[PDB]
């Protein structure tokens, strides 16, 4: 459950992401694949090397979905509807893996937003990513 | 179980730049802010009402340096963390009854703090190396729960 | 997110619990304390021995709250409002512990409801207990 | 790490009554029904569309007996499960890439199945003994992830 403060913090921090949205998504994915190799088995048809055009393209999609979630933070289940179905039915993504990607997104944000990544904003982003993860795992 | 030479290289090179005194207060502070139930173990620390209060709390930085001290110590003994963390394992497990999931969260917070501090220098392979470390420390601390 | 089928399954299974509601709550607690000793530190003022009047009394409270949740399954956050505040603010219960108690409640239900505890109902009860746990940890 | 004699007693006495062939199909089946993402590892098993389909699936009961076979085997070697589960650990970890959290869920499902089958006989101390067992098996299987 996001507080008014959380939503403010999330909108502000992600607003500072700007044209890097795609790029940061791709980096979070690479961080996940390298730190948590079990996740790689979901992308057997991706080249997961550094600089992979496929990871870059996919990171932009992941970032865009996060942006949709920020833009509609009061009704994320509705907004992420098709994605919930995809990850649970079609892909059958293990819920543990959402925690891994969420952590790597925080690390990426931390690494790129020195000023914005305060303890308060960190807490807000963590809860936001957990709520997103809840929605994406909600149709099992 | 074992870091590769390149992972060891990543860990030690970065840690030589870490302000041990400061990074400790920061990680503990962020743990208490981000995962508020963890405050239950530090009722003695006084004011923890707001994030600024928590981060600015003398008792939190003092103990965070202690905590990270044990961590900084843990890096000079990466071969057997089990024996290395035994005193702390009994303490945290038998006496404090901290759930081991919290060891995992603290390690991940530490990773976030390192990323914050080092920015671009905290690359994905550098991160991957530290994830093996924080997981090892977490598991070593949890051994007395098994 | 509970499906129509989940709500039916949960209402039916819990409906079969009847006058044992209190008793089963107490047993789930005892199962938790014995299997997961770290949980005991939340009740330093309870005698946790088998047959403890305090555990029995508390199990009835836990069971009653579950019943409230079943009775208002479409708006659990509202229904469990005061309890969410209690467990997060006052007691600061570690979210891991809700998974432990939830498991022990399933075990208790399994042990007492041979007929009702089908695979489908098991799945439904697990999701129900997870949603309850989500609400009770929602105010951190 | 070590079961007490009374825990060992609880485990072995109950397991002597377990229908190895049947309890295995049941636990695996319930894992697939209760935690549907776990089906991703068994795409070859055919129809898993509904709970009845999953439980009645020949491939699921067949493999569940295999799985529990390894478990039944694991009980006659409770001293060092690590060495005991090594072949299976590499398989599940290096080749199948099952997240170790799933080992924990399966053990808990098994506990639910035992409770279902034994009812009042599956007492809280009997359960506590089996929780130590399923956690040991889970950790042994996860060792190659460390
Ligand atoms: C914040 C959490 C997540 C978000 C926002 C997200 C977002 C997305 C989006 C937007 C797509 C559609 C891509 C497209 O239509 O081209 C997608 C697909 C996919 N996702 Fe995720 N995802 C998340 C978590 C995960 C995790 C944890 C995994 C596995 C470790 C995963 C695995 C996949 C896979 C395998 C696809 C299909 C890719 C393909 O076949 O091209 N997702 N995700
Ligand atoms: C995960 C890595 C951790 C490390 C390396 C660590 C290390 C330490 C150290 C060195 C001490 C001082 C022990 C002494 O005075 O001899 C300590 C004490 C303490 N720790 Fe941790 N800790 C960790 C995680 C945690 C977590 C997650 C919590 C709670 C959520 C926690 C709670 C406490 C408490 C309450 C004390 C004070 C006990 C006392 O001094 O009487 N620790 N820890
Ligand atoms: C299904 C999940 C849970 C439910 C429905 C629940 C329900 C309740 C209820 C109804 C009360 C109020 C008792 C009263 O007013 O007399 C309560 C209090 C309490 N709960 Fe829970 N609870 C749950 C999970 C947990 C867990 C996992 C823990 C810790 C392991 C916990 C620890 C406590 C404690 C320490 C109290 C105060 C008891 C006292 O001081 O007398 N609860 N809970
Ligand atoms: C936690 C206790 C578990 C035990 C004791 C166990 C045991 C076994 C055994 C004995 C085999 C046969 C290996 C062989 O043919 O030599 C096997 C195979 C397999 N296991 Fe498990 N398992 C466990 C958990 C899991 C879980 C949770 C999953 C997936 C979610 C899983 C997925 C698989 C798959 C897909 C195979 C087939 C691999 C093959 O034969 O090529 N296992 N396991």
């Amino acid at each position: 459950v996001l507080s008014p403060a959380d939503k403010t913090n999330v909108k502000a921090a992600w607003g500072k992401v700007g044209a890097h949205a795609g790029e940061y998504g791709a980096e979070a994915l690479e961080r996940m694949f390298l730190s948590f190799p079990t996740t790689k088995t979901y992308f057997p048809h991706f080249d997961l090397s550094h600089g992979s055009a496929q990871v870059k393209g996919h990171g932009k999609k992941v970032a865009d979905a996060l942006t949709n979630a920020v833009a509609h933070v009061d009704d994320m289940p509705n907004a992420l509807s098709a994605l919930s179905d995809l990850h649970a039915h079609k892909l059958r993504v293990d819920p543990v893996n959402f925690k891994l990607l969420s952590h790597c997104l925080l690390v990426t944000l931390a690494a790129h937003l020195p000023a914005e990544f305060t303890p308060a904003v960190h807490a807000s982003l963590d809860k936001f990513l957990a709520s997103v993860s809840t929605v994406l795992t909600s149709k099992y | 179980v074992h870091l590769t030479p390149e992972e060891k290289s990543a860990v030690t090179a970065l840690w030589g730049k870490v302000n041990v005194d400061e990074v400790g207060g920061e990680a503990l502070g962020r743990l208490l802010v981000v995962y508020p139930w963890t405050q239950r173990f530090f009722e003695s620390f006084g004011d923890l009402s707001t994030p600024d209060a928590v981060m600015g709390n003398p008792k939190v930085k003092a103990h965070g340096k202690k905590m990270l001290g044990a961590f900084s110590d843990g890096l000079a003994h990466l071969d057997n963390l089990k024996g290395t963390f035994a005193t702390l394992s009994e303490l945290h497990c038998d006496k404090l009854h901290v759930d081991p999931e919290n060891f995992r969260l603290l390690g991940n917070v530490l990773v976030c703090v390192l990323a914050h501090h080092f920015g671009k220098e905290f690359t994905p392979p550098v991160q991957a190396a530290y994830q093996k470390v924080v997981a090892g420390v977490a598991n070593a601390l949890a051994h007395k729960y098994h």
